[PDB]
This record gives structure tokens, sequence and C-alpha cells, in this order.
């Protein structure tokens, strides 16, 4: 009976790990997405800094 | 199964690093830009 | 009898070994996931505030014996499995939470980039 | 909905650079290229909505080319990814490969070797499965693993190197495959159980039984897990069989190994070449 | 705080396009629309602060319409997303569906097929749970899965196949399950089972047997899985036309692995099909 | 591709600050530094494309210095310098780059942990590695990241015990025990922690504290009470109490036979046995 319980616990844990393994696939995809928007964001931030500087010089 | 779980997370480590980096730089370029628009407003007034 | 018991011993030894490998696997994964969770929002919050300021400034600018061993192995494997599934469950919770935070960060970043674009365009207009 | 053909025609009309006298009065051509790219993107989304995936891919490609002409390299790379994306869904592997190549070049030129590595791995997969260009797939996997290593991503480099070593061993390059397996072993020290085995198998496909024995000894002494593993016993049995030149004994060991742990096509090929090498030895 | 009603009135006043002679002296109407959209956004944020979520959603919708008139499609899509958010929080499912539709159209037209797929999945969820429009939910899930096409597409296809099987489209659900199996090859354990169940709901026992054999030969885990034995038992029961044996097998399967409402419906239609065959026996 | 040497020369030419009369007519020097940093980054990316990792690291370092002079990115460039120096085998320049990046960020804890790893493995500067690990753990604790701080403290305690600082290592092990108590995920860690702590207390000739630690672990953690580690620690405590070095060796072999010992434990028990020999000299 002890070995059967052990087998049952191991199966349940495999169940949890494949589910967790399906979530990490969703997470890796999301991280590729957030590294695509953060790159865009860095570029846009630099562009805004430069544009604001150009207006600063214009008003001066 | 655990093995691939630690393999996908090593992969995701790269992603987290660059994301942190890009967002900090962006917040660094927005702050400077705001400073520039502030000086611009000071002059335009 | 002896051959079957030996095969069973070898089987349980490999199973214990494999279980420990898994335990070595679940814990580093948890460590890294904790690290990435810490890495993952404050800078975006600051940028939201700075974009509000930029919006208002730009707007103003525009206006301007053998059996015993087997039993021991079994015991070990059970213990392993036990806290290995604890690890697994928390790691799943971690995945979940991190993915929500990821979505959030993504939205925020997109918004901030749009804001910056708008600001630069209006500055060009000035 | 607007006619995608008319949108493409308008994009082509706007995509003509200013020439001659007109260039002295016309502003930067970047805006014209941007407008043409937007029109192409609109036409292409309409096409994708109609499930005409190949035409949509061609239109993303035109938009990406216009974006490149406009200086917006990142948008061009994203559009190239879109071209590859829809070509792969449309079954056009060649155009998908081309789009991945332009996207990879754009990303690498911008310091995004990560995106380049991801798309190089996808390109290698496309080459290996769809076009059967195994050499280019090996090159793509090797490069993707190297860049991933440069990013300190041990596991993706390990995956790319697994693919590269597998293809290289299947391609007759046993020594290089064994070297990549050694790299995998070193990166993974502290997959290994198989690595050692595979490495030894490659060294045995190269008729270098001494190197296989050295690999077995190193694996046994360095990794306690590998020492008592069935893979270690199987590798030792194969080494002994090649040493005695008993092909039938090797076949019996292979059947015994299959009975408990199923063999894969990679191992089938390696051991078949090994048995044929015994037959060549027999000649 | 400013009166949101006054802000909306001012936005409406500014939102009137220039007409006739005035158009020859008035600049581009885009700025007027932008100002009206900003006023609407302000009034709507005030509404949101007051928990009047439906009025805030209507005001985001007006701002999004003005932004569309101004040419700022991305801002319009973001405002539509806000409309969807506040309508959903306010319990107005129809307006939330509409807002998601405009946002999806805007995003797809701008090359943001990713956003379109996410919001199409959310729209399908809203349709399935709040409005019970199962056909539109199936369409949304299929489209979201297609644009997503591994894991998100797989999720969308799971939802689409589940609804399709519950909707009487067993063959299409089985096809989607085959697609899921192929994408996940190399959830599968269940997929095979579900596929077979659908093929058995369509009275195609031969196809169910083929699916079982394919799963057994292709996936070693499924071969020894309880799901494979249950599917084989169901196939045998349908072959012998013993409805009681099928019920006994279902109870045995439930005793170790709890069944879900999807399986309940599939097996109920299967048992009613055995009863219909008994009607054809006469 | 542009010549990286020419780009570096141009960056150096542009990197000269305005001096004297020219300063009254020249704008802010920040733009010149930014341009020089961009030129250095371009030359350095070219070097990286050529696998000349050390030159690329030097060029990132120059760009980072120029960025610092400009008031900005310098730390990130220092991180890139660390990356390419580490890939190029230049541990000293990697350490320097990590130090500047850490100072700028104070991220500091992560790069401090990486710096401690570099010091421990590449340069064998164990004291600096201990300092880095302690600081990284402290900052992680300040961020409420229990597990990362616990990892840093494990490294710090391991190095400190190997470095002759047994009491401090035991204190860090006590901190680890307190932080990991009540967490189901770290049970085993605790099981080892107690043992290690006791071992350190036994390396310091402090058998009473080892007995106290064993009793605390037995009474506080039921898992540790029945664990083989608890029996081994009790056996070691008894052996030191009776001054039977051979009995300690037998217990060590018995412990190795079921649970393999690691080099840390080897060193601790070797110093303990040599301490018994020192007592025998005494």
């Amino acid at each position: 009976s002890r070995t059967a319980e052990l087998q049952a616990e191991i199966d349940d844990t495999v169940g949890i790990m494949r589910d967790n393994i399906n979530k990490v696939a969703e997470r890796g995809e999301r991280l590729t997405s957030i590294e695509d928007k953060a790159d865009n964001l860095a570029v846009s931030a630099q562009g805004f800094k430069r544009g604001a500087n150009r207006v600063r010089k214009a008003m001066w | 199964l655990f093995n691939d779980m630690e393999e996908l997370v090593i992969e995701q480590q790269e992603n987290v690093d660059v994301i942190d980096k890009n967002v900090e730089d962006a917040q660094l370029d927005v702050e400077q830009g705001v400073g520039h628009t502030d000086k611009a407003v000071k002059s335009a007034r | 009898i002896k051959f079957t018991k030996q095969s069973s011993v070898a089987s349980t030894r490999n199973t214990l070994k494999m279980a420990q490998d898994a335990e070595r696997a679940g814990m580093n994964t948890l460590g890294m996931l904790g690290h990435q969770s810490e890495q993952l929002e404050g800078n975006l919050d600051l940028m939201k505030v700075q974009n509000k300021v930029a919006d208002e400034k730009v707007a103003e600018l525009k206006k301007l014996e053998m059996e015993l061993e087997i039993d021991r192995n079994l015991d070990q494997i059970q213990q392993v499995s036990n806290r290995l599934k604890k690890m697994a469950l928390t790691t799943g919770k971690e995945l979940d939470s991190q993915q929500k935070r990821l979505n959030n960060i993504e939205e925020s970043t997109d918004d901030l980039d749009i804001n910056l674009h708008m600001n630069t365009n209006r500055l060009a207009g000035i | 909905m607007s006619d995608p053909v008319e949108l493409l025609k308008r994009a082509e009309k706007k995509g003509v650079p200013s020439s001659g006298f007109m260039k002295l009065f016309s502003g930067s051509d970047s805006y014209k290229f941007e407008e043409a790219a937007d029109l192409c993107v609109q036409a292409a989304t309409i096409y994708r909505l109609r499930k005409e995936l190949n035409l949509a891919g061609d239109s993303f490609l035109k938009a990406a080319d216009y974006q490149k002409k406009a200086g917006n390299e990142d948008e061009a790379g994203n559009t190239y990814v879109e071209a590859y994306k829809c070509f792969k869904s449309g079954g056009n592997s060649v155009n998908a490969v081309d789009s991945l190549e332009n996207a990879i070049q754009i990303f690498t030129h911008r310091g995004q070797f990560r995106r380049g590595a991801n798309f190089k791995f996808e390109l290698g997969e496309i080459l290996e499965n769809d076009l059967h260009d195994y050499a280019k797939a090996i090159d793509c996997y090797e490069l993707a693993g190297e860049w991933y290593a440069q990013d300190q991503s041990v596991a993706l480099s390990n995956k790319c190197f697994i693919k590269c070593a597998d293809l290289k061993a299947l391609d007759g390059q046993y020594i290089e495959a064994s070297d990549i397996y050694s790299k995998l072993i070193k990166s993974s020290m502290g997959s290994l159980k198989d690595y050692f085995l595979k490495k030894g198998l490659c060294q045995l496909a190269a008729t270098d039984a001494v190197a296989a024995a050295r690999t077995l000894q190193e694996g046994q002494s360095e990794d306690p897990n590998f020492a008592d593993s069935r893979e270690s016993n199987f590798l030792k049995s194969l080494i002994d069989a090649v040493n005695e030149g008993d092909s039938e004994q090797l076949s019996e060991h292979c059947k015994e190994f299959d009975n408990f742990m199923r063999l894969d096509k990679w191992k089938i090929t390696i051991l078949n070449k090994i048995k044929e090498s015994i037959q060549q030895q027999e000649d």
C-alpha cells in the first residue's frame, strides 16, 4: 500500500509539473513580447529626450 | 519534466535581463526629456 | 528470488537518484523564478508619472537485508516526492503570478511608448 | 474593405523615390516610404483576413523593404517576422526562410542577437523539417547556440547544440558531433547520462574505440549517476563488442538495450553505420 | 472636480466638424476632435472615480470615436479597451463586446494581430459565459487560435473544440483535437480520449479505434494511461451495443478520475444514440 | 563596415571638453560625450562581431566613461563590458566593470553575486567573494527576496567556514535556519543547515554549541529529528566528546556510504580531526 501511495503522489506531481511546464511556455512567449515592447520603449524614450532637447534649443 | 522546466527558466533569464535594462534606459531618457521640456517652457514663457 | 530482488534494488536506487536530481532541479528553478520575479514595474510607474508631467509641459509649450534496503529506498523516494510536489505547486503559482505581472508590464510599456511618441510629435508641432 | 490590389498599387506609386529636379523641392523620401509601407500593411492584413497567406506575406515583404528604405529597421524586422509567419502558415517554406534571414540580419545589426538566435533556431527547424537542407540547419543551430552562450543562456545553447550535434552525427561528422557533446557535458555538469552515451556512440561511429572507452571512464568517474546507469553499461558493451569485432554480439546488446529503453532513429543510424563499419572491417 | 456632464457637452460642441465657408479658414478638424476626446476622457475618468462604470464606458466610447475621426487609431483602440474594461466591470456585457470588437478591428488593421487575438479570446470568453452566444464564441476562439498559431493557440483551440463538441459539431471538434495532438506531439493524453469521444458521438466507432491505435503507437504514455483503456472500453461497448456496459465503464472511470461536464454531455449523447439505434432495431 | 580604430579616434577627438574661451560659445559638453559614446559603442559592436572581446570591452568601458561624463547607460555599458570581458577570459576587467555598474545601480546585488562568483572561481579572492555574497544577501533581504538572500548567505557561509571563520559561518547558518523555518519548500535545506552549523561549531572545538544546535533542530523541525543528518551530527558530537578520532572516521565513512559527502564537509571534518590530533599533542 505504501508503494501504491508513493506511485499516486508521483503521478500527481508529474501532473502539476506538466501544467507548470505549459504555463512556463506561456511565460516565455510573454517575455519575448515584453522584450519587444521594452526595446520599442527605449527607442521612443531616446527619441523623446532628443526631441525635447531640440525644442529646448529652439525656444532658447 | 522538471529538467525542461529549469531549461525554459534559464532561457527566460535572458529576457528578464534585457527587459529590466530597456525599461530603465527608457525611464532614464524620459526623465531627461521632461527636464528639457521644463527648460523649454521656462524659456518660452 | 535473489535476481528479482537485485533488479528491484537497482530499480529503487536509480529511482532515488532520479528523485534527488529532480529535487536539485526544482530548487534552482524556484531560485531563478524568484530572481526574475524581483526583476519584474517600479520604473514603469515612475515613467507614468513623468509622462503626465511631459503631457502638461508639451501642452503648455503648444499654447505658447535486501528487503530492508528496498524499504529504505522507498522511504527516501517518498520524502523526495513529498517536498518535490511542494516545489512544483509553488512554482506553478509563481508562473501564474509572474505571467499576470508580465501582461501588466507589457500594457504599461506600450502605453508609455505611445505617450512618448505623442509628446515628440506635439513638440515637433511647437 | 479597401481593395488590397489598389492599396498595393498606391504604395508602389508612392514608393518611387524623388529624382532629378523634383528632389530639390521634395522633402525627405522617408515619409513616402512610410506611407507606402502602411498601405502595403493594410492590403496585407486584408489578404490575411481572406486566408491568402502567401499574398499577405509578399505584401509584408514589400512593406518591410519600404521600411528599410525609410530607415525604420526595427519595423522592417517586425514586418519580416510577419512575412515569415504568414509564409510558414501558408506552406511557402522558401519565402519563410528568406523573411527569417532578413529579420535575423536586421536584429543582429541592431545588437539583438537574442532575437537573431531565436529566429535562427526557427530557421534551422524550417531547413531541417520542411526543406531538408541539413547543412544549413546545422549552421543555424550552431550559430544560435553560440549567440545564446554569449547571452549566458546555458539551456537554449544546450538545446541548439543538441540539435546541431544530432544533425552533424547523422551527416557523417562524428568527430564534430562528439566535440559538441563534450561541450554539452561541460556546460551541463553539476541529458548528461545520454550525452556521454551519444558522444561515445559518435566516437564509435568514427572507429575510435579508445576515445569511446575514455569517454565512458570519464563519465563513470565524474558523474556518479552515469556510472550506475544502464546507458553506461550499454556503452561499455558496445565498446567491448567493437574491440572483439563481434557484430552479432553488438546486435544482441542493441536488442537488450531496446527491450528496456527504446532506441531512437539517431541511435539506429549510428549503430547501423558502426555495424557497416564492422562489415567494411570484414572486407 | 469638473462636472463630467459639462465636459461631455463641451466635447460635443467642439466635436462638430467645420462646414461650409468656415472650412476655408478653419484648420484641420483633427485638433478639435483631439480636444473633444480629451474632454470626454476627463469626464469619463471622473465617472470611473464615482463608480459609474457604464457612463464612463460610454464616455470612453465617445472619446474613441473622436480619436478615430482625428486619425489617431491606436489611441482609439486603447480607449476602446478601456471601454471594454469598465463595461465588463459594470456588468454591461453587450457594450463590452462592442468595445472589444472595435478595438480588435483597429488592432488588426494596424498589424497588431497579437492584441487582436488576445481581445478576441476575451470576447469569446464574454460570449460564452455572459451572453451564452456559443457560435460567436467558437468563431472568436477559432480566429484567436489561428492568429496565435503554440500554447495560446492550443488554449484557443481547446476552447473552440470543447464548444464545438458541445454544440453538435463532433467532426470539427475531432479535427481540432487532431490539430492539437499534432501541435503538442513531441494534454495529449486527454486530447486522444476527447477526440475518440467526439468520433464516438458521431457514431464513427472505426475512427475512434483508429485514434486509439494512433495514440497508443505514437505516445507511449497514452498507451499505458487509464484514458486509453477507458477509450478502448467505450469503443468495445459501442461495438457490442451494450449501453449498460458503457455506463459501468463510465462509473469505473469516474471512481478514479472525475469526469467533467463536457464528457458527461458527450457520453449522454452517445447513450441516447444507442437508444436511437434501439429505435432503429424496430 | 567602419574601422573601429577610426571610430575610437573620432570619439576621443569629440570627447575633449571645451576649455577656455571656447567654453563661452560652445553649448553643453554633454552632447559631445554622447556622440563619443555612440562612436565607441559602434566600434565596440564591430569588435564584438569580430570576436575581439577584450577590445570590445575596452570600448564599452570608454563609452561608459563618456556617458558618465554626460550625466547618463554608463552602468549598462559597464554590464556589457563585464559580459564581453568574462566571455573573453579577462576576469580583472570584468570585475572592474561589474564594480562600476554596481556603484551606478546602487541590480547591485545581482551583479555583486556575479562578482563574488567571479572572485571565487576565476580569481580565487575568497575574502572579496565572501564580502560580495554577504552584501548581496543583505540587499536581497532588504527587498524581501528570501530565497536569493538565502542563496547568497549559503555561499557566504560556505566560503567563511572554508576560510577559518567557523563562528561567523555558524551564525549565517542560524540566519538561514530562521529564514527558512516554516517554509515547506526549503525543508531539506534546513535539514542540511542544522548539520552544517553543528559541523562549523565542531570545527571551532565548540561541542556544546553543536549539541545545542542538534537539540534545537530535533525539537523544532520533526523532519530533521528523524533525518540521517541528525544522527550523523549526534555521532560526531559523541566522538568529539570521547576524543575518539577513529570513531569519527568510521562515522564519516558510514555517512558517506549512504549520502555522499562534499568537499566542504571534507575540509570541516579534516580540520576537526587535526584538532583532535592537536589535542593529542596537548
